[PDB]
């Protein structure tokens, strides 16, 4: 009941999904053999959400992996959890997008999308009541931002009543790993605005800042960042898999967090982030978690929260703690920081509590913020896009795959309209 | 002989009902297995030889809470067909919990209710537990109330709704849900008691000396209040009362049925030994401004009718003296057009101590149900929140996309304004 | 010859009737088994007044118990004298009046009345000369006020030549037990005035004072209060059940105590009331009893006798005592307190003497006063009725069962007219 | 599944490939007997049992150089049919290498290329090693590029041409050949890296402290660069890259596809002990003006796109911090219209150490491919040298005697002038 199908697209998507399934299997006590070996039946009470039962007590993730190059698939297969995935789910092309969004949405993605959709239907119709889709992709790359966008459009066409969640990595402001990143980001968001129902923005610069300043790490590899993102996703989805005093749902979060259809970009956060050295010094308590969640520097998005009032804020606590302390902390946050919330929303905090904390932690909270500060990221992307597009830099690659200037102009206009709407709602008063 | 039915809708309703049924089983000596090693006939049907079954229907769109109940310590108590679960939760969407999904479960719920009603005689009325904030506990409650009023027009319906706290809130669409459910249910319910989470938290901190109260203690307090209300139907005693008596005494006008529950003897064990807990002291505690179960200032509004449900060894002379002393108070201002302020009910059975509860054993206990005009402040506050959020159609497309028109919002707003105007009018003195 | 049936209506009616039958059985020496075990032969001389002989010398009271809820009946059926009553007499309903007079007089009482009247006729035919009907009543409630009034109207139609006596509990002045007590009281007296023949108004407030001020009780339960009322009821009819130097009768009481048909509300009183600690310090004598009977604080009605001149006063003494001493005391009372009696009545005191005192007492007396001071009690009810009626409070409950504003307006007219009549004779001068 | 084909044309191209393949065999472990004592599937066909054969084609009009290969230590490795030889060198004459002799041999070469293409699956692209100054490296490569574009239009072509040195010269007709081949190859090759003999000489003498460099050391440096480019294919690592990604990131405009090459950690063993060789230090070296492998001043022109291909134990956080410092330098001038100009690629496999090479083992290594406007000076210099010789019509009769037309020389000059104009236009900043 209420099953979720997980889709991984792009190199970054697959890298995140590997750690995501690792941590999920850790929560439910599923060994890399694919057989349950845990010690709490509550894990199996709702294992149907992410897994399908098989012969000999075998369980397999309800995951679908998509790529245009076999390198990432081969790397995943050699991984510790490669065997639990059903090999029929591995769908991969040969040409590769090569960071070209047009190639990843019109030339290579078009040929491959049929198999992905067939596997999607096979997984979905095998469930009694589908809850929603979750997609892990990257905006910067080609394969990610093209194939994931096309797949989201197809699925929205096929499943209008369901909800699609994308944990998309946004380009970092100062550090950029690709030259066509603004083009890819704008082209992808042009459809992500109109198709998806809830999108979580992740910036690698903020993840590096969290790893270094807070976690006190010296050599943070992509494993740690992917682990943080996976922990965020697990905190988001934990309401379905376990009982709690206030059990939420994906649709519940969508209703509580999205005031208007086009404003569904969030900035997630994880509360108990402490280094190994400072484990003893900090007292683990609800006020401590609340203080960490609302920290300006503790947002996985590159935006500055102080530059814009939040519309709504959802905090999903985990573990056993008193509700009184939670609501008192939320009231204190809304009192002290009353200048950082919209006056036309009376109460801004959505609270969910679950009785199963993350493995190895007494208690934890997952932050979700619909802040207006993301207009800064959007306008930065738009400015980079305009700067590149004024002289038509790199446009011949896109036009060589059938694209045209009209689509670029339309996407830029849509992004500008989204920025204008965000600024308007940030400005307007009661 | 006098049957009563309890219906728990939504997560809050289900958990409160679980606590209430635990309290009932402890009170009547019924083991969780259902075989106790008359009084029980008012709530439990003695189906089979030596087994009793509660007359309750648990409904929730999200199967999580009911599934937890099934695996809980009270597994072998409830009838398996009495627990009804949906597939997808209302997700705080009133339209989903009333139109889209409630239509798929209302038929089964009504079938179960009809089976229970045909299985009993002398049905007193219905008890409904739900939350004004959530989606299921609002939309499904309104749908069920409409259906029952259609099919059981001669019976009485009683609700225990979790009214949203003034400064504390959990769902962003709580004003929307509350306004919609009040508009839809104001014409069907006979008397709907309301409590606030913030007020119960304040009571727990101030009186119980508890600094980290969870939902368990709140639900136990609510269960104690419900047990005090229903005591007269389950135990013999001087000056018994019935639900129809509640409806007659506490409802001056058809649309003013929003009394506030209150439990007077709420003390901790460490503080019990230093207090005599006399009848006069208990009655004075029941009227303490900072001891209401709803975060409203009683001194800001006139009382209209307060019903007192005493328990334990209580001498009626003490009740009369305490009532006279209360009437002599100038601060406690009753409406000049209701000289007979109080309805008094006494019962011999004292309250029972929960094995794990934070309440100490008390020789006496009362419950106050006051229909006061101070609730207009809370109504105005929720109305203002609704007006602010709806002023720019925020969080509206969700309701629109689930088979609901925009004009229903305006109609509910107008109805709530009319209710506030009626409360203000009633407040006006008589010449 | 001269048999009296007993009818109990409402919760208060049944509670009073239980103790009434307890004290009657104690007087006649009948154990809860229903078998005679007393010593004095005179007890069985007139046992047919309240009882019917049966097989095996079993005696059962000529009592009928009516209710709309089974709660009170079960307590009576499980009480000390539950097996005394014949089970067929226990007529009861299911829905219950719920303090709604219309519900207890038009809807719930309409169904159950026919069965009760059938039992009434069945009991009446068992006798040869029916003396009159006796009803224990409560004005405040719904079952008592509603059903009891309806039953009175039916019986009056069936037996126009027989007397009906109601011992109705009148709502207290300060302490109120129900919100709608003024409504029920006014509606009931609208019919009790034109139907009944002798009514003994009793107020709980006055009974509490007697238990505290005189009996020096600290925890006066309803059992003790009903005992005082029960002792009064026994004293009234003791002239029928026993011989005496000057024997009265129920019909002989109505003639003396009712100057005019509309004025038959009495304030009963009991003479020998003394606390346990003061038993040895007070001399039991005729002047001692007479002083207590005319004591202002000794009236079971909340009214103040000093505020109104008596119309007629009947004192029913019990026990062996000289008629000379009794007559002299009454002359002194009418002489010393001549300002408290109407000048247009040459002689106000009716005296009844019976040889057998109550159980355990050397001698005792019962006071029955027809005082105009009860006008103050009625105008208080009218005042409370008017205030709640101008704003039409709680009227939707009464109108929902078939009533109308016309009935309420008619009722207040009857009450105000009755108050005018009392004030008329109070101001009347020879 | 991602096979890539390398074609070596001309004496310089063949010798570079000879050192290049010596590097690949050492990397994967492939013995000279081609018997491995997966990853290698991207370059070597698993022909037979227990043997691997590289996907390479060697073509040279003069049979001398290839004859040395057949007599070399790598005789048994290559497929004997894959080594195609003529019978008369182009003699530095572009017409002979493209019109007269190139026609006789091109048909056989295309047969071999088609044979490999059918054998392989998921073909990535072509690697061509050739020289601008020579005739065989210029005339034949232009002919080969023209053919492949028609037959394999959907695949990318990558060249590694020996750009003529500014001061050092070997053939008197180097300006003629370079202009002719660039005009005929500008419309075919997707992206061609260029390296100068003179610049490598300075790097070899200064960093490596080599008194008397030879072509063996020079070609080994080139092998390290091409190894880094194909590293993301032959090995798996964080943030992998593909050849198609190179075309997208480094080619803003179709006619500007001439990026430089640079290898940062080039130090001797005697100096490696003292150097920290940190990620920040390595990245600083990659942008050193004297460390570019083309004799041009990077400071005399804007950067347009730079791709960094890290190798070894490199933490991406270190790359992000190092990149930020580079962008903050005032001297390092990027074009304003390109805000982000870095395409970062990382791999886990560190560089291997050639047994006879002068490079010491290094835990980390990067290769910088930068598309910069500095080459405008280089293009002008060769263009100027072309103009002086053609003004006297010197050496023209040799080309005319092999089917050329005099008007073709003007057209190549005209197109080359247009290319210089295009570089200047792009170098202008916006308004
Ligand atoms: N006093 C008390 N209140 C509770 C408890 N559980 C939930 N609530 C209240 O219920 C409100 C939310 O409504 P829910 O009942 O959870 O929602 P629902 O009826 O299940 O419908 P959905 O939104 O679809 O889940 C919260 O604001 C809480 O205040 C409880 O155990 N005790
Ligand atoms: N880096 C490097 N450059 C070389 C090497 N060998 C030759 N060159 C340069 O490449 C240029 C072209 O010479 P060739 O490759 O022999 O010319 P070709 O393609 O063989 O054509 P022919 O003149 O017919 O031999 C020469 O001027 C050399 O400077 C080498 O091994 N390494
Ligand atoms: N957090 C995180 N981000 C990654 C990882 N790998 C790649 N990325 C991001 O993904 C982007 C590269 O896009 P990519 O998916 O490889 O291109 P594509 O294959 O054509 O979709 C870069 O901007 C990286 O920031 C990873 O392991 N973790
Ligand atoms: N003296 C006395 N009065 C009672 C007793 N029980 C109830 N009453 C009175 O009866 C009134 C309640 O009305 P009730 O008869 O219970 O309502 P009903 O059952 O609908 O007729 C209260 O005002 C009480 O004062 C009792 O045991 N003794
Ligand atoms: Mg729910
Ligand atoms: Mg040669």
């Amino acid at each position: 009941m209420r099953e979720i199908v997980h889709i991984q697209a792009g190199q970054c998507g697959n890298q995140i999904g590997a750690k995501f399934w690792e941590v999920i299997s850790d929560e439910h006590g599923i060994d890399p053999t694919g057989s349950y070996h845990g010690d709490s039946d509550l894990q199996l009470e709702r294992i149907n959400v992410y897994y399908n039962e098989a012969a000999g007590n075998k369980y397999v993730p309800r995951a679908i992996l998509v790529d245009l190059e076999p390198g990432t698939m081969d790397s995943v297969r050699s991984g510790p959890f490669g065997q639990i995935f059903r090999p029929d789910n591995f769908v991969f092309g040969q040409s590769g997008a090569g960071n070209n969004w047009a190639k990843g949405h019109y030339t290579e993605g078009a040929e491959l999308v049929d198999s992905v959709l067939d596997v999607v239907r096979k997984e979905s119709e095998s469930c009694d009541c589908l809850q929603g889709f979750q997609l892990t992709h990257s905006l910067g790359g080609g394969t990610g931002s093209g194939m994931g966008t096309l797949l989201i459009s197809k699925i929205r066409e096929e499943y209008p009543d369901r909800i699609m969640n994308t944990f998309s990595v946004v380009p970092s402001p100062k550090v950029s790993d690709t030259v066509v990143e603004p083009y890819n980001a704008t082209l992808s968001v042009h459809q992500l605005v109109e198709n998806t129902d809830e999108t979580y923005c992740i910036d690698n610069e903020a993840l590096y800042d969290i790893c270094f300043r807070t976690l006190k790490l010296t050599t943070p590899t992509y494993g740690d960042l992917n682990h943080l993102v996976s922990a965020t996703m697990s905190g988001v989805t934990t309401c379905l898999r376990f009982p709690g005093q206030l059990n939420a749902d994906l649709r519940k979060l969508a209703v509580n967090m999205v005031p208007f259809p086009r404003l569904h970009f969030f900035m997630p956060g994880f509360a108990p982030l402490t280094s190994r050295g400072s484990q003893q010094y900090r007292a683990l308590t609800v006020p401590e978690l609340t203080q960490q969640m609302f920290d300006a520097k503790n947002m996985m998005a590159a935006c500055d929260p102080r530059h814009g009032r939040y519309l709504t804020v959802a905090a999903v606590f985990r573990g056993r703690m008193s509700m009184k302390e939670v609501d008192e902390q939320m009231l204190n946050v809304q009192n002290k920081n009353s200048s950082y919330f919209v006056e036309w929303i009376p109460n801004n905090v959505k609270t969910a509590v679950c009785d199963i904390p993350p493995r190895g932690l007494k208690m934890s909270a997952t932050f979700i913020g619909n802040s207006t500060a993301i207009q800064e990221l959007f306008k930065r992307i738009s400015e980079q896009f305009t700067a590149m597009f004024r002289r038509k830099a790199f446009l011949h690659w896109y036009t060589g795959e059938g694209m045209d200037e009209m689509e670029f102009t339309e996407a830029e206009s849509n992004m500008n309209d989204l920025v204008s709407e965000y600024q308007q709602y940030q400005d307007a008063t009661a | 002989m006098r049957e009563c039915i309890s219906i728990h809708v939504g997560q809050a309703g289900v958990q409160i009902g679980n606590a209430c049924w635990e309290l009932y089983c402890l009170e009547h000596g019924i083991q969780p297995d259902g075989q106790m090693p008359d009084s029980f006939n008012t709530f439990f049907s003695e189906t089979g030889a030596g087994k009793h079954v509660p007359r309750a229907v648990f409904v929730d769109l999200e199967p999580t809470v009911i599934d937890e109940v099934r695996t809980g310590t009270y597994r072998q108590l409830f009838h398996p067909e009495q627990l009804i679960t949906g597939k997808e939760d209302a997700a705080n969407n009133y339209a989903r919990g009333h139109y889209t999904i409630g239509k798929e479960i209302i038929d089964l719920v009504l079938d179960r209710i009809r089976k229970l009603a045909d299985q009993c005689t002398g049905l007193q009325g219905f008890l409904v537990f739900h939350s004004f904030g959530g989606g299921t506990g609002s939309g499904f409650t309104s749908l069920l109330m409409e259906r029952l009023s259609v099919d059981y027009g001669k019976k009485s319906k009683l609700e225990f709704s979790i009214y949203p706290a003034p400064q504390v809130s959990t769902a962003v669409v709580e004003p929307y849900n509350s306004i919609l459910t009040t508009h839809t249910t104001l014409e069907h319910s006979d008397c709907a008691f309301m409590v606030d989470n913030e007020a119960i938290y304040d009571i727990c901190r101030r009186n119980l000396d508890i600094e980290r109260p969870t939902y368990t203690n709140l639900n136990r307090l609510i269960s104690q209040i419900v047990s005090s209300i229903t005591a007269s139907l389950r135990f013999d005693g001087a000056l018994n009362v019935d639900l129809t008596e509640f409806q007659t005494n506490l409802v001056p006008y058809p649309r003013i049925h929003f009394p506030l529950a209150t439990y007077a003897p709420v003390i901790s064990a460490e503080k019990a030994y230093h207090e005599q807990l006399s009848v006069a002291e208990i009655t004075n505690a029941c009227f303490e401004p900072a001891n209401q179960m709803v975060k409203c200032d009683p001194r800001h509004g006139k009382y209209m009718a307060c019903c007192l449900l005493y328990r334990g060894d209580v001498v009626p002379k003490d009740v009369n003296a305490a009532i006279a002393t209360i009437k002599t108070k100038r601060s406690i201002q009753f409406v000049d057009w209701c000289p007979t302020g109080f309805k008094v009910g006494i019962n011999y059975q004292p309250p029972t101590v929960v094995p794990g509860g934070d309440l100490a054993k008390v020789q006496r206990a009362v419950c106050m149900l006051s229909n006061t005009t101070a609730i207009a402040e809370a109504w105005a506050r929720l109305d203002h929140k609704f007006d602010l959020m709806y002023a720019k159609r925020a969080f509206v497309h969700w309701y629109v996309g689930e088979g609901m028109e925009e004009g229903e919002f305006s109609e509910a707003r107008e109805d709530m304004a009319a209710l506030e105007k009626d409360y203000e009018e009633v407040g006006v003195d008589s010449v």
